[PDB]
């Protein structure tokens, strides 16, 4: 449930980006998405132009979890603000993070 | 997408209305405002709004929202002071989750006994007079009462009449394990229903289309609805009143008060064209007369309409019954609740199960 503070889930993702493996954008999460290698994808919703559909298929077929962010590009906190810009980012590894047993 | 208004409302509301103030938005600022009236369109919004989709603003009475508040798919609304005093307290309250606003309050519903004065000249003040007024219409091929028997909302007033309710309110909380729908007033309520239903005074397969076309039609004496549905009577020319609902066991029908509420979607990229829409259209005495031309809200929460429309005395028997009745709990546990109360009335309405078995059931999971 989408039910986490956008100041939480950038600070998840700060520390994912500090202590873990990711990918961010279309073309290295679907490659993630193929390869089987993402734990879990966060889309941004309302990011500019995003491949929406295209991800959520990919995300279906691999059977890997997706997280929605409903935050606005208005007030983001760096993580997040990366996240907003690229659309997806897709955890590799978690790291010193519990973004996966708390966002998945 | 940004620079438009995608809005979710019922299809028994006046949607069409809502539409009107619409397009004065739309005239005024430009932005394209849709109005939809998906169907289910309560059970959908929590499955869409998850996933980033879903329309920018959500209708629904506000027992729903306090389960979309706490998956956090609302974004927290946050008049200042100004407007909050032009709509009463008491509808606020109903859209008030943990201490935060979570939807801007429209109208107070309540289901009142709808009779056909030709037919009626006097409409019964007790349940129990029912089945002996129905001997008689029959004998001139009228029947005396038809509604819809699929929605437990409409046969909850006379379960509660007696005894039965959702939660315990204990002192400004719901008690989420203290559930009243298997007391003996329950039973009763029930009870009285699946007779009437035995000795075919009604017809277990009714449902809201059935109902409102025999009345209209002059079928029938008597129906239960909520405001919207007088505008469908007024078209018909059938000569109706509005009136309180019979009691049961010499106590009051106790219908569940509803407020229509707006509620903006979290994940929507235009909340301030939507504040602007819902506080200074949809929310002024041109807005909601638009929609109340269209299906009556009933109550609204604007106090100077209200005002304006207090002396009609179908909403003053609106105002009676929902006096008469409790304002529905707005938390995530209402919609175990009302999906328990829908399997239970129409288990023993068909005779799936007894009365006990069927709120045995029900008791259990509400409170699941
Ligand atoms: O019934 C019409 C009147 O309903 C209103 O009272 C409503 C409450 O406000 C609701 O929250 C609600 O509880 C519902 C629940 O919300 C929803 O999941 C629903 O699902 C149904 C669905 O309506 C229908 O498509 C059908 O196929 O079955 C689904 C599951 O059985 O059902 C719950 C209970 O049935 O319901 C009550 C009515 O019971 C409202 O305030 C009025 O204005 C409206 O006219």
């Amino acid at each position: 449930a989408p039910v986490k503070s956008q100041e939480s889930i950038n600070q998840k993702l700060a520390l994912v980006i500090k202590s873990g493996k990711y990918t961010l954008g279309y073309k290295s999460t679907v490659k993630s998405l193929r390869q089987g290698k993402s734990k879990l994808i966060i889309i941004a919703a309302n990011t500019p132009v995003l491949r929406k559909s295209e991800l959520e298929y990919y995300a279906m077929l691999s059977k890997t979890k997706v997280y929605y962010f409903q935050g606005g590009n208005n007030e983001l906190g760096t993580a997040v603000g990366k996240l907003f810009r690229v659309g997806v980012v897709s955890i590799l590894e978690a790291g010193d993070s519990d973004i996966l047993t708390t966002l998945a | 997408e940004e620079g438009k208004l995608v809005i979710w409302i019922n299809g028994d509301k006046g949607y069409n209305g809502l539409a009107e103030v619409g397009k004065k938005f739309e005239k005024d600022t430009g932005i394209k405002v849709t109005v939809e009236h998906p169907d289910k369109l309560e059970e959908k919004f929590p499955q869409v709004a998850a996933t980033g989709d879903g329309p920018d603003i959500i209708f629904w009475a506000h027992d729903r929202f306090g389960g979309y508040a706490q998956s956090g798919l609302l974004a927290e609304i946050t008049p200042d002071k100004a407007f909050q005093d032009k709509l009463y307290p008491f509808t606020w309250d109903a859209v008030r989750y943990n201490g935060k606003l979570i939807a801007y309050p429209i109208a107070v519903e309540a289901l009142s006994l709808i009779y056909n004065k030709d037919l009626l000249p006097n409409p019964p003040k007790t349940w129990e007079e029912i089945p002996a007024l129905d001997k008689e219409l029959k004998a001139k091929g009228k029947s005396a009462l038809m509604f819809n028997l699929q929605e437990p909302y409409f046969t909850w007033p006379l379960i509660a009449a007696d005894g039965g309710y959702a939660f315990k309110y204990e002192n400004g909380k719901y008690d989420i394990k203290d559930v009243g729908v298997d007391n003996a007033g329950a039973k009763a309520g029930l009870t009285f229903l699946v007779d009437l239903i035995k000795n075919k005074h009604m017809n277990a397969d009714t449902d809201y289309s059935i109902a409102e076309a025999a009345f209209n039609k002059g079928e029938t004496a008597m129906t239960i609805n909520g405001p919207w549905a007088w505008s469908n009577i007024d078209t018909s020319k059938v000569n109706y009143g509005v009136t309180v609902l019979p009691t049961f066991k010499g106590q009051p029908s106790k219908p569940f008060v509803g407020v229509l509420s707006a509620g903006i979607n979290a994940a929507s990229p235009n909340k301030e064209l939507a504040k602007e829409f819902l506080e200074n259209y949809l929310l002024t005495d041109e807005g909601l007369e638009a929609v109340n031309k269209d299906k009556p809200l009933g109550a609204v929460a604007l106090k100077s309409y209200e005002e304006e429309l207090a002396k009609d005395p179908r909403i003053a028997a609106t105002m009676e019954n929902a006096q008469k009745g409790e304002i529905m709990p707005n938390i995530p546990q209402m919609s175990a609740f009302w999906y328990a109360v829908r399997t239970a009335v129409i288990n023993a309405a068909s005779g799936r199960q007894t009365v006990d078995e069927a709120l045995k059931d029900a008791q259990t999971n509400s409170s699941s």
